[PDB]
């Protein structure tokens, strides 16, 4: 809205990071302090700084708060292994009469080596067909990272209605798994010849095919 | 020109100044809660000059009228008129004896 | 002082939702209390605080008058209600916590911060869910390993575990999330990886437990005999 | 019904230090501002002080006024009298579109 | 709130006649508009019919030590009107608060948001309602059938800021009258011509 923040930041885990926020003349400019959290996915945030002159408990003095006039900056030296996170901007806003918070800058380089993919396809049983219903599942597991497209084909055209693709996981032994679901019916599952799932990670495409009769 | 206001002050002999009504150069009016529905005052910038008119005058009325230009509305009277007398009395003009 | 709520609660579209701040030990009945909510997709907005000293509401400009806050001073708490849900209300309220200090800034900083309330809204509600057993077949195994597992279907609402065996197996068991679709319907998947001589003489069993419906289907898993 | 009560005959000899009270009624005395105005009789009145404090040109330094709001008054002082200064003051206010003399 | 990088007419701000009062010191005013400052601060809040005369650098009070302190440089331009039927209904509008108590005095031009409890006595209270501690932020009285002096009333100050900086907020020229068919100077943007 009113607070504007950079979608992503580079970094180097020796290095000094530093974001800039910029607002407007009436929140940020006019006087008020700023205030900066950190949203970690999965907990609550909590305080960080306030004011950018006071150091509340439990945080570390790594972080630097400035304000250059109507920008107020943050400056951070080293990467340490919980920096995955964002970082937002809080000022009293006069406009708005209320606080407003910012966009949100996310810090990660890089951690994905590859892997070798291997899925699996597994047609639906017997009691599946008298429920008006076809649910088509090919599993993919054992790959790193969890970035794999999914496409559906039925050997004469490609499949565009009812294609879904999970999240991956992290497993047991840092690996990730996924499932793709196709909702059809028994009434043309018959009639088609064949269903397969076709995927592609980094070049690497393997196909397997069921047949229902 | 000059976006200042215009007022006509009137002024009974031995006593204080009474302020009868204040206008704009456009249509903006402005009177006395005493002398409300009676006051008529009008401007035409064709011959540089402003106008007011009283309605139903009585024999209170003889007062020392004043025009002055209004250069802060809320505040004093750069300058003021010279007061012209009006009398309210009698009802024809006879001459002396 | 820690400051604990609820967990992820669902309504319909339309209903008021009826969540509490809870806050436990003292330092809640002097300092002023607001709402935090964060949306993924989106920035994070302040809806509006309450003052529970003078029992004062200070909402913001940009939510009308639809959302209400009250509070409680004998048992030390807080009660959201918020009516005429929408379709963007997939998101998480946070029970927030304001300091005020002396200074030419002046401004709100939240230094203490709740629990979390995961409210999402959506179509297709709470009704029976449907598992299938999965087998393998004489193609799918080649080796000494067979994958097979159960698929459940239609399920309302999240979370829903999944157990094998009432826990008896630990090694080689994988559960998937679930995915929304054009009917805002989810889906799961769980198999396990076993070897191919236990699947004459052991049997697996999946078993759902499915607490907001309380139900708990038993069914069984059993090689397809043409294939 | 804003009225401005100003004491209608004020008497001392030249030289001295004098001062003119003008007490507002409802309304408070710091919240419009205040115009004295001298009048010579047979003549047109002319500013002598205004914005509470502020002295046109022209006018000597004595004409000095205060303004007392917590009783309602406000007060022209005059230091020196002289000859000329035999005239009448009248105290302005404005109220809310509606002026008020004294 | 901040005025930068604009320009406006102070003409327009006082031909409403609708403010009950006007109170403004530090400059004439109405030689405002052509005097070029660099940045224009206003604030807003409300107050009651009773405590407008405490707005004045000058005096010591309740609201005006313990608020927003004037300092005796005051080049400030006050505007204070009446908007009951808005800002006040039936049944009691409490939804402003204010101050009452604090520990000391405090500087001019800075705002207190502290919400601690101010305490009376020689011994902590740890945030209880009880004996020597009492909360400083109270509550209103506005009623939209009250008399004159204590209705909600809508006050605003504009300041004015001096530095060693250009005019950025300031009166532009004005449009004067506009006359023809007589030997007259003027200049339009690129020379001074005299002529009809």
């Amino acid at each position: 809205s009113v607070l504007t923040q950079p979608p992503s930041v580079s970094g180097a885990p020796g290095q000094r990071v530093t974001i800039s926020c910029t607002g407007s003349s009436s929140n940020i400019g006019a006087g008020y302090d700023v205030h900066w959290y950190q949203q970690l996915p999965g907990t609550a945030p909590k305080l960080l700084i306030y004011g950018n002159s006071n150091r509340p408990s439990g945080v570390p003095d790594r972080f630097s708060g400035s304000k250059s006039g109507t920008s107020a900056s943050l400056a951070i030296t080293g990467l340490q292994a919980e920096d995955e996170a964002d970082y937002y901007c809080q000022s009293y806003d006069s406009s708005l009469s209320g606080s407003v918070f910012g966009g949100g800058t996310k810090l990660t380089v890089l951690g994905q080596p590859k892997a070798a993919p291997s899925v699996t396809l597994f047609p639906p049983s017997s009691e599946e067909l008298q429920a008006n219903k076809a649910t088509l599942v090919c599993l993919i597991s054992d790959f790193y990272p969890g970035a794999v497209t999914v496409a559906w084909k039925a050997d004469s055209s490609p499949v565009k209605a009812g294609v879904e693709t999970t999240t991956p996981s992290k497993q047991s032994n840092n690996k990730y798994a996924a499932s793709s679901y196709l909702s059809l019916t028994p009434e043309q599952w018959k009639s088609h010849r064949s269903y397969s799932c076709q995927v592609t990670h980094e070049g690497s495409t393997v196909e397997k095919t069921v047949a229902p009769t | 020109s000059g976006g200042y206001f215009w007022s006509w002050i009137r002024q009974p002999p031995g006593k204080g100044l009474e302020w009868i009504g204040c206008i704009y150069y456009s249509g903006s009016t402005n009177y006395n809660p005493s002398l409300k529905s009676r006051v008529t005052i009008s401007v035409d910038t064709s011959k540089d000059q402003f106008s007011l008119k009283l309605s139903s005058v009585t024999a209170a009325d003889t007062a020392v009228y004043y025009c002055a230009r209004q250069l802060w509305l809320r505040g004093r009277f750069d300058y003021w008129g010279q007061g012209t007398l009006v009398t309210v009395s009698s009802a024809s003009t006879k001459g002396p004896s | 002082v820690q400051l604990v709520e609820s967990g992820a609660e669902v309504k319909k579209p339309g209903s008021s939702v009826k969540v509490s701040c809870k806050a436990s030990g003292g330092t809640f009945s002097s300092y002023a209390i607001s709402w935090v909510r964060q949306a993924p997709g989106q920035g994070l907005e302040w809806m509006g605080g309450i003052i529970p000293i003078l029992g004062i509401a200070n909402y913001a400009q940009k939510f009308q008058g639809r959302v209400t806050i009250t509070a409680d001073k004998s048992t030390s708490t807080a009660y959201m209600e918020l009516s005429s849900l929408r379709s963007e209300d997939t998101a998480v309220y946070y029970c927030a916590r304001e300091n005020g200090y002396s200074g030419y800034g002046a401004a709100a900083n939240f230094d203490l911060w709740g629990r979390g309330t995961l409210v999402t809204v959506s179509s297709a509600s709470t009704k029976g869910p449907s598992v299938f057993p999965l087998a393998p077949s004489s193609k799918s195994t080649s080796g000494g390993t067979a994958a097979l597992g159960c698929l459940v279907k239609d399920y309302f609402p999240e979370p829903v575990t999944v157990s094998w065996n009432s826990g008896a197996l630990t090694s080689g068991v994988h559960t998937f999330p679930a995915v929304l679709q054009s009917s805002g319907l989810y889906s799961l998947s769980s198999v396990v990886t076993v070897p191919s001589s236990s699947l004459g003489t052991q049997t697996y069993i999946c078993n759902v437990n499915h607490k907001p419906s309380n139900t708990k289907v038993d069914k069984k898993v059993e090689p397809k005999s043409c294939d | 019904n804003f009225m401005l009560t100003q004491p209608h005959s004020v008497s001392e000899s030249p030289g001295k230090t004098v001062t003119i009270s003008c007490t507002g009624s409802s309304g408070s005395i710091a919240s419009n501002y205040v115009q004295w105005y001298q009048q010579r009789p047979g003549s047109a009145p002319t500013t002598v002080i205004y914005e509470d404090n502020q002295r046109p040109s022209g006018v000597p330094d004595r004409f000095s006024g205060s303004i007392d709001s917590s009783s309602n008054s406000a007060s022209l002082t005059i230091s020196g009298l002289k000859t000329e200064d035999e005239a009448d003051y009248y105290c302005q206010s404005y109220d809310s579109s509606n002026v008020v003399f004294g | 709130k901040r005025i930068s990088n604009c320009v406006a007419d102070y003409s327009v701000l006082y031909n409403s006649a609708s403010f009950s009062t006007f109170k403004c010191y530090g400059v004439s005013p109405t030689k405002l508009n052509d005097l070029c400052f660099t940045n224009v601060y206003a604030d807003s809040f409300v107050i009651r019919g009773d405590e407008v005369r405490q707005i004045a650098p000058g005096q010591t009070g309740k609201i005006a030590d313990y608020n927003y302190k004037l300092p005796d440089d005051f080049t400030g331009c006050v505007i204070a009107w009446n908007s009951n039927n808005l800002d006040s209904k039936v049944g009691g509008n409490y939804n402003y608060l204010y101050r009452l108590f604090r520990k000391s005095n405090l500087k001019p031009f800075e705002r207190d948001i502290s919400t601690e409890i101010y305490q009376a006595g020689s011994t902590p209270c740890n945030g209880v309602e009880g004996f020597n501690c009492y909360f400083p932020l109270q509550s209103y009285g506005f009623q939209p059938t009250n008399g004159v002096g204590y209705q909600p009333y809508r006050v605003v100050v504009l300041s004015f800021e001096l530095l060693h900086a250009p005019a950025t907020v300031c009166g532009p020229k004005k449009s004067t009258n506009l006359v023809k068919n007589k030997c007259v100077n003027f200049n339009f943007n690129g020379l001074t011509g005299t002529g009809v």
